[PDB]
């Protein structure tokens, strides 16, 4: 169906500065991609639905942008509680998974 | 003659001179342009046209699509409808 | 075997309303659009109106713009043509056309089948 | 016979909103796009705004633009004209026009049918 | 977008008389021009549409013509019910209408 | 939208000679034109379709050409039942015919 | 492991009625539609039909198009193809053909997976 | 068989307008470029005017320049003549000449093949 | 290997018409202008007709201007030369030329690859 | 009343990547094409993308050609333009810019109607 | 519809040659071509789908291409069991398949 | 692309007087050719575009003239108002601007 | 950053068909003409073919016409050429060039960037 | 348009000798002159092109010379299989042959 | 089409001084001539464009000059990573390149 790649697959930072994550797909996905983070030792989170829509309890740290084949997930003020691994999903075209992205201290 | 006038001379007849011939050239390339710009022209009109035709096209194909996909739609909603009718 | 067979002609007076009804088999009658062509004697073939597989979508000409109303029962296999405010220059012969011979999506408008055709006339 | 039949004239003052409708009536309304026309005595006919036949794609002049919101509703074979911000040069003759007489794909943009009018005056 | 011009702005013609109207566009407009004809009290109505196309209804008697920048509408015998403003528009860029030619009685 | 025209209205053939239809359209029709056999009596018959398709059961002896503006159908050596009217429709722009073109014996 | 079998193969004369079945396993029946694929040798692979995941739409090639008939039963995971009128030019193997290796909304109608295929022979 | 048709001929008022129109056929009209050519009695044949194969260029003899207007529309093959603020002086026959017999690139100006002519007459 | 196979030739009566046709293949059909030649004994090679890369110019000679109607088909790489009113002195071979070996700006009009012939011939 | 509001302006380290937006209101956001201009101190004005009405196309300056991304969701009226690989030349002010006061098919690339402009800074 | 024609009909290859195979279409077919691969008494297997992509459990080997009117299928090193008879399907307009190539020893 | 230079730098005219700024293009640009003025800390406003035409609220006393490579902006009667950078664009290839010419007090 | 790299290279018999691709990154792929360009030891550079935006045009060498064939996707950002019919003299290394630095309408046809480049060998 | 005139008509050589044909125009033709090639039962094959310039796959024997209205044709050593007549023609002002000149054994 | 020399073949200089590389088409070519250099084992590199336009990264030492037949690459002050293969290309008409000329140490 449609495949994702993320890119980079692991970004460098330390707490206090902004972090861009990039989902990229090889067919349109129009508007339906939702973002998941995922911490080591429990389920991913969902964090955006839809395009940029956040799901109830997350912060607005979290912003999601992007529409067609380029998405992005940028965090305004990166914390510290929140190192995980974050995932892409597509759900316009069957049910696809991106390879997921590490951020990490830096 | 190294001495011949080498300026532009004025005096020249200005006007368009009707005794050129009106017939069109059958001696004139048929061959494509190899040379011309295959680069993609940022110049043309990025805004809408208006001047495009608002009727409906009759010549569209009138015949049931046999391409369309005729597997089942996993991306259907799988959730029950809260706007279904609630009344008898 | 693609036969189409028209009915409901007869004679009508001016400004009258009359009722064609086309009958079709020997095909899957729902995934075809159809048409309706009028022959009149000294001027040709002239098309009327033509209707989507489902009827989703009706077109007819200026000449019946308006007046005409055209229709389908995919459950019957039945195509009709209603004539409202019927006038003299509507007085021809009939023809119940299917469009295209097979599915083609860069070719259709042509009629592969058409039917024998019933006589409208309208005259005092 | 086709018909057009404008309303929601009347008198309003500057800024405040007026709503024109359009009735058609005699020919198929969802297959043609319609217009709308504005006459004012010294300045001549101005065009206003097009809505295309499923009412997709809609056009507005450049006096016109971000202020007037044409809109359609095929079921009812109406045309609706949403005046905001109305100022003193919007006086005028209302006019809806269906576009084209018949259905050609190279030709269309003229007017072949006209409504009857409505006056929208402002002032204090 | 296109200026449309008339010229004259009233002719004086009898019946029975040859009457010609003269339609000019600032830029080429090609073959796509509609004469219409408005009489005191009523609404517009086409006469002519494309360059020299008559529409249904129309008396032979209007006679449409030329294509660029130069259009003319021409009435062969003009009789009575002939005396309105006659507006020409164009279609080709945008929608813009002329001043109007008026016909009076000589 | 589009007039269109045959020319000669009628052709005299005798059997086993070539008859030659010829079908003028007033505008562009590109490929998209189709010709119609009426026996006195009958239906009209799909013989050619497209610019030079043939029909199922249509004997190769009809052979259809042209494209654009001209148009013309070919009887290679026509027989008695090939004695008929030709109906001549394009499909491009609205659903216009033919006046037709008889086919008589010599 | 998705099975395809195809079964009610056999010699009939022409002009008679002939029934083949398809019994599929493996996959999740109802969420797919099945094809039905002609090898006449000597001309190679044809279309014959095609049927939507519920039964809604059935489309049939222009050969084959007025006398066979196909259907399908989801709750005992077979498909069917009536054939009616059947004559001399229809013998051929018949497979019974899954249509895609799985679900893409973009790129439907090629036949992943094959039936081994059965025998109809139409002669006198 | 070059066969050139004038019209569009009659008597008008001095100070009026007339149009002149000539219908081409027998040659391909797009390749050639098309005169007019007027003929006094008394005074024998004088020019009027010339227009390129495309409608680019055109050239008016000085008693006619700025009064008379030459164009063309490749598309319906005619020669159209427009005739503004006539005097007594334009009282003649006009003919519809074609340029050249054939194509030469040093020979051209002279008329191969000319039209019937229409007569053109102004008085009171 | 650029090759041109003609067809379409035969007999005819004076008065008639014949429709040539001209297959090529072995380069890019769609990129280069088409000629047509025809070779009387006794008279010699002459010129008939050229057409454009995307048939947007034709020009024809002085003995065939306005009876022969030369086409084209970039989707299907063939050249069509349409006959009309034919003559006695049409009797000859024709041949199918494609103009320059490759593409020069300066250098065109000669015939890099001719096709083998067809022989029409005009008699009673 | 068009107005043009800019965002996601800030000061970003050489190597990352920024994303602007821009919010359209007043006029039909979707009959429309946006430019971003960059305004640098000491070079002037500078045209950085293009994009279509419906987001068809998008053409980018030299000096960021596979950098910068431009796109438009016609739904909520905004333009975006993605900016990765951020390099030290790139510190201006980015204004949202609307192409043409009206709708001229032979006059279109002048932005008409400007924003108020946002700071992007790229430093250490 | 769409007629498929593929040349040569036989490709002779000996093992650990390159084969490759040719499929052509009168009108454009965009990237819907599919590649079957049949055995004398089997069933023909899906071995390519859309224009390049591989059936799952089809050896890389076994690489196709080409959009619109041309379209090619390459085995990289042909082995003993990629000994049959290839045919071409087109699914963008109706579905039609193509006559057959047939590989055999040389 | 083209390359456009002004003339001169800076222009001073008192109040009421006629200013006149220049503009000249590497290549012919035919007849597209804008004016913008700016205000310190303000976006800049088209005055003139195409080469003579006038944008919606620009008084008359704003002159734009000139074709193909000179291009001239010529105010007849400067108000207090008309202080400011003026620059110079071109459409017809590409999109580059002019280094911008500063009115200022005498 | 502007990235082109070629494949299908290798060893291939004279008479026998090869496949190169080229892939490209670090530009807006679907707005420039991309170009083959063959480098032959003891002859020089030489090209070979070219392509337009949107692939609607292509252009062959004379020494390549007829036998090799250009293709793009865009959806891909890749750019193929079918070597069809392969002789001794097509022994060389294959570059995969781009049209011009940025977009100039009077100034194109010059190989701004190159790719690493192919070899593809024709021999026994 | 030009008349193209061919001298001797008939040329007799025997193989190894140097044969010159050669080509008049009534009218200058500058260097634009192709000649060609015809043996019996054979298409005209294209020799020279311009006024000098060789076609692909001709051999050196063929040269051209020449230019305005005297062109010349020199086999430096004519063959067994040059033995046909050879045709001049001009395309700068139209399309017009020559006569053709036959050469033939001594 | 146009056929380029260049001359000479070789030039040598020692890494300082000044070197000029020539380059003269058939017919003229205007002024669009690009310049490429390839180092052992690269691709060519775009030096000069047009007939004197330096490609972006170009130093000011590449200087272009020359128009219609007549063209040279001057080299202002050489240092060691220049020394490579220099070729002439005309895209005026057609797409041909030059021989190529060496720069060698002396």
């Amino acid at each position: 169906q449609i495949v994702m790649t993320q890119s980079p697959a692991t970004v460098s930072v330390s707490p206090g500065e902004r972090a861009t994550l990039s989902c990229r797909a090889s067919r349109s996905v129009t508007s339906k991609l939702a973002w998941y983070q995922q911490k080591p030792g429990q389920a991913p989170r969902l964090l955006i639905y839809g395009a940029s829509t956040r799901a109830t309890g997350i912060p607005a740290r979290f912003s999601g942008s992007g529409s067609g084949t380029e998405f992005t997930l940028t965090i305004s003020s990166l914390q510290s509680e929140d190192f995980a691994v974050y995932f892409c999903q597509q759900y316009n075209n069957g049910f696809t998974f991106g390879p997921g992205t590490k951020v990490d201290f830096k | 003659d190294p001495n011949a006038n080498p300026n532009v001379d004025p005096n020249a007849n200005p006007n368009v001179d009707p005794n050129a011939n009106p017939n069109v050239d059958p001696n004139a390339n048929p061959n494509a342009n190899p040379n011309a710009n295959p680069n993609a022209n940022p110049n043309a009109n990025p805004n809408a046209n208006p001047n495009a035709n608002p009727n409906a096209n009759p010549n569209a194909n009138p015949n049931a699509n046999p391409n369309a996909n005729p597997n089942a739609n996993p991306n259907a909603n799988p959730n029950a409808n809260p706007n279904a009718n609630p009344n008898a | 075997q693609v036969q189409l067979v028209e009915s409901g002609g007869g004679v009508v007076q001016p400004g009258r309303s009359l009722r064609l009804s086309c009958a079709a088999s020997g095909f899957t009658f729902r995934n075809f659009g159809m048409h309706w062509v009028r022959q009149t004697p000294g001027k040709g073939l002239e098309w009327v109106a033509v209707i989507w597989h489902d009827g989703s979508n009706k077109f007819y000409a200026d000449s019946v713009e308006g007046r005409f109303t055209i229709s389908r029962d995919n459950s019957k296999n039945m195509i009709y043509l209603q004539m409202n405010s019927l006038r003299v220059e509507d007085t021809a012969i009939y023809y119940c056309a299917r469009d295209s011979l097979f599915y083609d999506h860069d070719n259709s408008g042509y009629y592969g089948y058409w039917g024998q055709g019933t006589l409208v006339t309208v005259s005092s």
